[PDB]
């Protein structure tokens, strides 16, 4: 391997001479300490490093050693449940050892070396082995983890080691070109990690909300913006997707939180629920909690070190979903990065290369064909944070550009306490089209047209709200009015959700099914009773009306029950009605 | 017929890589820049001189060491392959294949930047193409010859009226009455900075109403190299020339969102530290522009025609 | 308001593209200073 | 639909990539095949000759050591050294008097940048 | 120690060394000059050509003929023990009072090191400031990084003063209770004038307060080195304190713009391309690392809160340094000129002001049970008055409904009652009598967002307890 | 329907076997010249 | 060289009522026409070419679409001459630089241009000089500043832009020529800002 020594320190600039054969963009261990750092200029036999540590205490003739490998992963055995930095380092480990700051320079392995894991082969002696097949299985929490051979590996077993307990560096397969295959392998971040083909969504990702999973959906390997203006609400709907997806395992990745964000994140996790299994939340997670203060080329390598962990499990043949919270964050991060390099802004002080960036980051997810013939998918849900509260800023443009679902977060609403602030007129969801199929058959045809019964309703009261603004609800006719109240009862108890409440953080599709049906229906049956000649007046005081505002807590194996009842009363009290 | 390799690497910094004993290399070269692992990245001499040549890697130059990284000269000028059995196909925005039929047998191979076009060689555009949209065809023609680009916003149905449009454009020969048969017809297709799922969109229409046979698809992900987006337009309107003044077809070229490929011309143009302009665009934009553009037309005595239909998205309306 | 949005719109635009007129100066300013270093120290 | 003629139209296209493989399988085996015949010592000593006149101030002449013993003539005459490597057959390579340059000619290197040409002579030529 | 002598170069606060390859970068050196006056430097640049040191002060007299340099230590590094509660420092460590030089019980780097995310804990606990609209209306709560936004011309230094005077824990309200626990104040003031350094020790001196504080006092006409070091030294210090001797330290900064500034001069000087707004591109970072070194750790009975104060330079949000102070911190605290003209001091605005982290130290344990309650209907409540007072000039108040009266008396007797309480210091206990004394005001039943619990136990005592006696 | 669909493969299939017959007869002539043109 | 310079005073017809009567140019005057795109300019200024007072009409295509050559070169030759009754192009001279022919031909063109006008002027004729877009022109000077390494004044142009424009306008003006005759050149140049 190449090795210097440094010629001039002068901020986080190092410059070491000797280092001729040194690679671009390859990680070095500059000084006594081994602070890290990559290279970003080479001049003839000198290497320019920034370092990502402080390099207070350094001296000229210190030694620098290339690792000779770019910011990569390692990939394999003992993810799951971690809590890592934005370039995987196990801060739970450090911590163990530092005491309660992260001194400088501190080497940890992502993947413990110590742990035994039950091995059980997949391959015998003799296989032919190609990129993305599985050697081997490892039991990890309730998943089997599949030992792939890495992407780009060729060759033909020559020995397997036999079933037991092993650690991760044993060469559990050996190819006949001597080759080791060992339980992990490490992978380049900023590359992707080819698959087999990639394919159209057809299936949504259940997030267990109304508003998201009926007007606004996300397929299966799509990608999702949810922006907004400060306390908006977009971190609580993160975490809510976090808790109750779809997802076979949850990428979440803290770019620049608060200190104190990111302690809740970190306290709140251990204790949560898994629906599928019932177990702690955590065995089907891996964090990345980068705080403001953790060096900046962390910062800005949170996301791709998320995407290339997400990847990873796509081609175990499981179905990830990656959180990216606060990418305004990391395009900050991206901003101070360029600046140290002296690069000429583009728009609002970002470099011209953000919209690049961004579509690296946003174009990796999707469904797909993995190498080893197994379907898998990644969905990205990023939040992003408008600085004045715009969608003018270059992150949320570009971001648009590329995101399929845009989830619209209003502080009108949030001011006026109204959770999820998913505005209905500015949110967006290009998925919606294709996705009928599934509900179609999973439930009923009829599901896609409520659908479009309750936009249709939602957007004729917005009509009218501009006669509403000039004079009282009251003053309408008998129509606008009864469009008004279906809207109130719509908006209240079919669109509006709570994070925290016990029962009324999660709903299923056959009882959101069911509450749209039980509006239409109540809908219906008031436009029958103003053609018949009644006051509408009248409509107010039917207790059916608190049937529906209950509807939300009403627990999910209560309702079966709780749907039939209300749509017998809501046959009764119109037709018993003068 | 041989190959020569450049060893002499002095400097590598961001986009740029430097040779030093470069005095064959001329200006505007295609090269290939080999690293020790072996995979070969195509560069281009952006400035040479009797000290070194400037060449600037197309993809990012992860990888590149001055002990073991070699430059080769691949040609002169950048050239493309083209041939009238390009129709029905699809490539990658550098003229690889992407449908997983095998390559084509050149023809010809022309300088992809093109060469304008005398203007006493021009003859003015007259003829009527039926776009299939009333507002378009009666209010707002176009004609065989004309550069007619479409302003689109944030979330407006761009592709759609882009996707129509090559389904429904037709020339309609009997209108015109001039006593000769029906005239072929064909479709360029440019897209840069294309989603996969607009990517999808797109081959699932031309490919469901059978306007696929009679187009070539020039196809650029947002997720490929930057400067894969810069040459998407001119290898489209390389075929759209040869085809039109060497085979007299009618081809409507249709580039799909230009925002991305000015996008790109912004983060090349800050590569090399070119001064600034209106809002960071480079203060060459007009000129690239216009090669792109007038690249549209009718000459005298031939009977092809090259439409171009710009398509882009205005910030912020 | 459309108008005065309008305005603080194009104020913005043109002390932006001060900003980065004066970058240009200064990335300028340090390049021949580090070239005066290299020919003189 | 069309979708038939679009099948003959594919069927052909691929009909024909297997013949232009063939060609170039053929082509290349033949010439991996050739250094088996006498005459394989002229053709590189043109080769190495040309390469030379590509670099007016050539240095060096590299090729594998059976390639030696006719060579050493050849840089006498042009006057340049001359050692044994572990390099590709069929040809011969050089470097510039400042080291940093080298020139190659291998007949594989040929036939890769012949290729383009060749290919749509030999499609002409083929139907 | 080693002496250098090769001065090749003397411009602005800069001078290059020869031969120094053995200065270590960042470390502390001391220029001699030929009278023997001796200057403090910092090394910017190390290399084998020379080295670059950064001189404080000034150059007035130095010369490349017998200006010597030397070490002072490696890195930069202050002598910590718990005999600095009560002792005012320059900024650099170096005593301004006029009493002998401590004794350190160790040399910590200024530098201070990240707080591992997993070793925190959620805040908890809430301080008292003695000020109602904060401990009310935003509750500073331990832990926390809440800042106060001011102007040009308003008051800060007297809140901040009065903050220091009056801030203190009521562990007596914690749960069943507690009797006592160690507490301080570290005050940095950076870039201030003779006027404010007077007043602040007047202030400190006056009442005591001195004896549970340490002063560091950066003037204006000072280094800008030292202003750059001065906030890291006070947190250095409240590091100590709170997380090895389990000190509940309150750290407040004076003027965040003026350490900003200097952070951008030293920036230029070091030839280092500006960012947006001419402000250093790592400006955001700097500030993570000074902010982000608050907070409460796992296993520590100790904290850290700070109480950054940044004069917005136009009254302008968007300005940088306000912006991304914004997005560091867990709230902010607004003065307002209209407030401080109208009289009423302190001029905090309730309705641009916020406390993130408010609902964690208020509750059933921790203050009341009626204390988000309250704090929620009185921000409804003063919104109404707000709109309505604008909404007389227009149509006076005859035409106004009843309701809409009451909500304007109860808008004018908040902004005289509650806001201005001047210098009185107040127990969370009587704040939220005031609050009740004046919600009262309004009839039972306006109040939505109080449960019926607390309007039936609190609702009804007389506004005279207040109107009586401001 | 499927029976056009059927007569168009068994004809794309034709045109293949054609395609390659056609070929073998001049293979060698196209071998022959390119190892001509490439050779010095 | 010319002998002297005179004073402007018999109107330059245009042939367009709002130039004509509300805002006039004199023979031997200066004028500009900006404004963005789609707006006129170049209607405008065919229109001037084709109806004007001018003897000779110099039309310079700075950096400009070449369908607005070959449209000029299809269809004048058909109009017929306010003034002398032959074909229109007889008396025109187009100078053509397209928008993606090189980038210094048209800091090139614009001097050809005047010259050929002075020429025609020299000669006692009346002379107009329709310059298609004097933007265009900035923006070589750009260009070429830039490879040069200079400092932009504003936008980037080269701080000796105005003195530039100053020179070619200021070449315009009814003169003596030094042959005792009477001639002037009208210059409209195009601005698009
Ligand atoms: N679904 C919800 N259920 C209950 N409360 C909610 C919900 N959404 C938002 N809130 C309330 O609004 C607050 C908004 O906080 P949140 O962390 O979601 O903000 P954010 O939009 O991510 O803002 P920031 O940019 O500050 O991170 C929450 O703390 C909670 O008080
Ligand atoms: N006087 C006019 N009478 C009728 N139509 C006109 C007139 N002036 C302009 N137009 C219309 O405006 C269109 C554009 O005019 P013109 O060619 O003069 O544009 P321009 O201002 O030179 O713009 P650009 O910047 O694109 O070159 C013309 O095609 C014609 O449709
Ligand atoms: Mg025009």
């Amino acid at each position: 391997m190449i090795q210097g020594v440094i010629q001039k320190i002068a901020g986080p600039a190092v410059i070491a001479k000797g280092m001729l054969g040194a690679r671009m963009y390859d990680i070095c261990k500059v000084g006594e300490e081994g602070l890290v750092g990559e290279i970003i200029r080479l001049d003839g036999d000198t290497a320019f490093v920034q370092v990502y540590e402080d390099t207070s205490g350094l001296k000229v003739g210190e030694p620098v050693v290339s690792t000779g490998l770019p910011l990569a992963v390692e990939l394999g055995p003992g993810m799951l449940n971690g809590i890592y930095d934005g370039i995987q380092r196990p801060l739970e480990r450090i911590r163990e050892k530092t005491g309660i700051y992260i001194t400088r320079g501190v080497v940890v392995h992502a993947l413990d070396r110590e742990k035994k894991w039950a091995w059980t082969p997949m391959v015998k002696p003799g296989d032919e082995v190609r990129g993305g097949m599985v050697l081997g299985t490892v039991p990890e929490f309730g998943f089997t983890h599949k030992i792939l051979v890495p992407p780009d590996v060729r060759g033909r077993v020559k020995e397997v080691k036999p079933a037991g307990e092993y650690t991760v560096e044993e060469p559990v397969v050996v190819l006949e070109d001597g080759t080791e295959l060992k339980m992990y392998h490490t992978w380049p971040v900023r590359r992707a990690r080819p698959v087999q083909r990639k394919l159209d969504p057809n299936t949504p990702f259940l997030t267990g909300m109304r508003i998201l999973d009926v007007l606004f959906p996300v397929a299966m390997g799509g990608t999702a913006a949810i922006p907004g203006p400060f306390g908006a609400g977009k971190s609580v709907t993160q975490q809510s997707l976090a808790k109750w997806s779809n997802a076979d395992v949850v990428v979440y990745v803290g770019c620049g939180e608060r200190g104190n964000e990111m302690t809740d994140v970190l306290v709140e996790f251990p204790e949560l629920t898994d629906p599928k299994t019932g177990g702690p939340l955590m065995h089907r997670t891996v964090l990345i909690a980068n705080t403001s203060n953790m060096p900046v080329a962390a910062r800005e390598a949170s996301i791709y070190v998320g995407v290339t962990i997400a990847e990873y499990f796509r081609d175990q043949g499981f179905s990830v979903a990656l959180m990216a919270d606060s990418t305004s964050r990391w395009a900050e991060a991206l901003r101070e990065i360029s600046s140290r390099l002296e690069e000429m802004p583009a728009e609002e002080g970002y470099p011209p290369y953000l919209a690049a960036r961004l579509a690296a980051f946003y174009e990796r997810a999707g469904k797909v064909i993995t190498l080893g013939g197994e379907e898998g998918a990644v969905t990205i849900v990023g939040a992003v944070s408008p600085p004045g509260g715009d969608m003018s800023e270059p992150v949320t443009q570009s971001t648009l550009r590329i995101v399929g679902a845009f989830w619209r977060l209003d502080a009108s609403l949030a001011f006026r306490r109204h959770f999820p602030a998913i505005n209905w007129n500015g949110s967006y969801s290009l998925f919606t089209s294709a996705l009928d199929p599934w509900y179609r058959e999973n439930v009923a045809e009829d599901y896609p047209e409520l659908r479009d019964a309750i936009s249709e309703l939602l957007q004729r009261e917005a009509g009218l709200q501009e006669i509403v603004q000039l004079v009282g609800p009251d003053a309408l006719q008998d129509a606008e009015r009864l469009v008004i109240e279906v809207g109130r009862i719509i908006r209240e108890d079919f669109l509006q959700q709570n994070a925290y409440h016990e029962v009324d953080a999660y709903c299923s599709m056959k009882k959101a099914y069911g509450i749209m049906k039980m509006i239409l229906a109540f809908y219906k049956e008031a436009e029958a009773a103003i053609k018949r000649g009644v006051s509408i007046d009248e409509i107010l005081q039917l207790p059916v009306l608190e049937r529906i505002g209950r509807a939300r807590y009403v627990s999910e194996e209560e309702f079966p029950a709780y749907f039939e009842e209300a749509m017998k009363e809501i046959q009764g009290a119109f037709k018993a009605l003068a | 017929l041989l190959k020569k390799e450049y060893t002499g690497i002095t400097y590598i910094s961001g986009p740029l890589l430097f040779v030093e004993n470069a005095k064959d290399l001329a200006y505007g070269a295609i090269v290939d820049i080999k690293d020790g692992t072996g995979r070969v990245r195509g560069g281009q001499v952006i400035e040479v001189s009797e000290e070194y040549a400037v060449i600037q890697v197309f993809e990012e130059t992860t990888g590149l060491d001055l002990a073991t990284t070699s430059v080769s000269l691949v040609e002169d000028v950048a050239r493309l392959g083209v041939s009238k059995e390009m129709l029905g196909r699809r490539f990658n925005g550098i003229g690889k294949p992407i449908d997983g039929l095998p390559p084509i047998t050149p023809e010809k191979r022309l300088p992809i930047t093109g060469l304008p076009l005398n203007p006493v060689a021009r003859r003015k555009p007259e003829q009527f193409i039926q776009t299939g949209i009333s507002t378009i065809d009666v209010m707002n023609t176009l004609v065989r010859g004309q550069k007619l680009p479409i302003f689109s916003g944030s979330g407006l149905p761009a592709n759609e009226i882009a996707a129509q449009i090559a389904r429904q454009a037709t020339v309609r020969p009997d209108l015109s009455g001039e006593g000769e048969k029906e005239e072929p017809f064909a479709v360029v297709f440019a897209a840069m900075g294309i989603t996969q799922r607009e990517l999808s969109y797109f081959i699932q229409e031309f490919e469901r109403t059978g306007a696929l046979s009679r187009s070539v698809l020039f196809l650029n992900k947002a997720d490929d190299p930057t400067i894969e987006r810069i040459l998407t337009p001119r290898m489209a309107l390389t075929v759209a020339e040869y085809l039109a003044f060497e085979h007299d077809y009618h081809v409507l070229v249709i580039l799909t969102d230009m925002t991305n490929y000015c996008e790109a011309l912004r983060e090349i143009g800050a590569a090399r530290e070119e001064i600034p302009g209106r809002r960071g665009y480079p203060g060459y934009m007009y000129t690239d522009l216009a090669t792109i553009y007038e690249r549209a037309g009718v000459v005298e005595g031939k009977k092809g025609s090259v439409t171009q239909i710009p398509i882009l998205s205005m910030p912020d309306d | 308001i459309p108008g005065i949005r309008a305005q603080i719109r194009f104020i913005q635009q043109v002390l932006e593209q001060r900003e980065r007129e004066d970058t240009f100066r200064l990335k300028r300013i340090k390049g021949k200073i580090e070239a005066r270093e290299a020919e003189e120290e | 639909e069309s979708a038939g003629e679009l099948l003959v139209a594919t069927a052909r296209t691929q009909a024909r990539g297997e013949v232009l493989e063939e060609v170039r399988r053929r082509v290349r085996e033949a010439l991996e095949a050739l250094p088996q015949k006498p005459e394989w010592p002229e053709v590189v000593r043109k080769l190495a000759l040309e390469a030379l006149e590509a670099l007016p101030g050539a240095k060096a002449l590299v090729a594998n050591p059976e390639d030696l013993p006719h060579l050493e003539a050849l840089a006498r005459e042009r006057g340049v050294e001359l050692q044994a490597e572990p390099a590709l057959r069929l040809g011969v390579r050089a470097v510039g008097a400042e080291g940093k340059t080298q020139v190659e000619n291998s007949l594989l290197a040929r036939l890769d940048r012949a290729w383009d040409a060749l290919s749509s002579k030999v499609a002409q030529a083929l139907w | 120690k080693k002496e250098y002598t090769g001065i090749t170069y003397i411009s602005g606060p800069l001078l290059f060394v020869e031969n120094a390859k053995d200065l270590a970068y960042g470390a502390i050196v001391d220029i001699k000059d030929g009278t023997g006056r001796v200057r403090g430097g910092q090394v910017i640049e190390v290399s084998e050509e020379y080295a670059v040191i950064q001189v404080f002060e000034e150059t007035t007299g130095l010369d490349l003929a017998t200006t010597s340099v030397s070490l002072v230590e490696d890195v930069a590094r202050l002598g910590v023990s718990k005999e600095m509660l009560g002792r005012r420092f320059n900024g650099i460590g170096k005593p301004i009072d006029g009493l002998p030089p401590i004794t350190p019980e160790k040399r910590l780097p200024i530098t201070g090191l990240p707080l591992n995310p997993v070793a925190r804990r959620k805040p908890e606990q809430f301080i008292q400031t003695g000020i109602s609209t904060i401990d009310v209306m935003n509750t500073l709560v331990r832990g926390q990084k809440l800042p106060i936004f001011s102007g040009s011309g308003l008051p800060a230094n007297e809140i901040a003063a009065q903050i220091a005077r009056q801030a203190t824990v009521r562990p007596d309200l914690s749960g069943e209770g507690e009797k006592e626990e160690p507490f301080a104040v570290v005050f940095a003031a950076m870039g201030i004038t003779q006027r404010e350094l007077s007043y602040f020790i007047q202030e400190f001196e006056r009442t005591g307060a001195l004896s549970r504080s340490v002063l560091f006092l950066n003037k204006a006409d000072d280094p800008t080195i030292e202003r750059i070091l001065t906030p890291r030294m006070a947190l250095t210090v409240a590091e100590y304190l709170a997380f090895e001797h389990d000190y509940h330290v309150l750290v407040i900064l004076t003027d965040m713009t003026n350490y900003c500034e200097a952070l951008r001069e030293i920036g230029a000087a070091r030839e280092e391309i500006p960012g947006r707004r001419g402000y250093p591109g790592y400006m955001y970072t700097d500030l993570a690392t000074i902010y982000e070194r608050a907070g409460v750790v796992e296993g520590k009975k100790g904290s850290v809160t700070q109480i950054p104060i940044l004069s917005m330079p136009d009254d302008d949000r968007t300005h940088p340094i306000p912006d991304l102070t914004g997005y560091i911190t867990e709230g902010q605290i607004q003065l307002s000129r209209e407030l401080h003209r109208k009289g009423i001091y302190p001029p905090i605005d309730p309705l641009p002001s916020l406390s993130r982290l408010m609902n964690n130290g208020v509750g059933k344990g921790k203050t009341r049970e009626d204390h988000k309650q309250v704090s929620d209907q009185l921000y409804s409540a003063y919104a109404n008055g707000v709109d309505i007072r604008k909404l007389v000039a227009i149509i006076g108040e005859d035409a106004l409904t009843e309701n809409d009266r009451r909500y304007l008396q109860f808008a004018d007797a908040f902004e005289r009652f509650f806001i201005n309480q001047g210098q009185q210091n107040r127990s969370i206990e009587e704040s939220l009598q005031i609050a009740w004394a004046l919600l009262s005001m309004l009839p039972q039943g306006e109040l939505k967002r109080i449960s019926k619990d607390h309007i039936g136990k609190y609702y009804g005592q007389k506004l005279e307890e207040i109107w009586g006696a401001p | 329907t499927e029976a056009l669909l059927a007569r168009y493969r068994e004809r794309a299939e034709a045109e293949a076997k054609a395609v390659r017959e056609k070929a073998m007869a001049r293979l060698d002539e196209a071998v022959a010249l390119v190892l001509k043109e490439v050779l010095p």
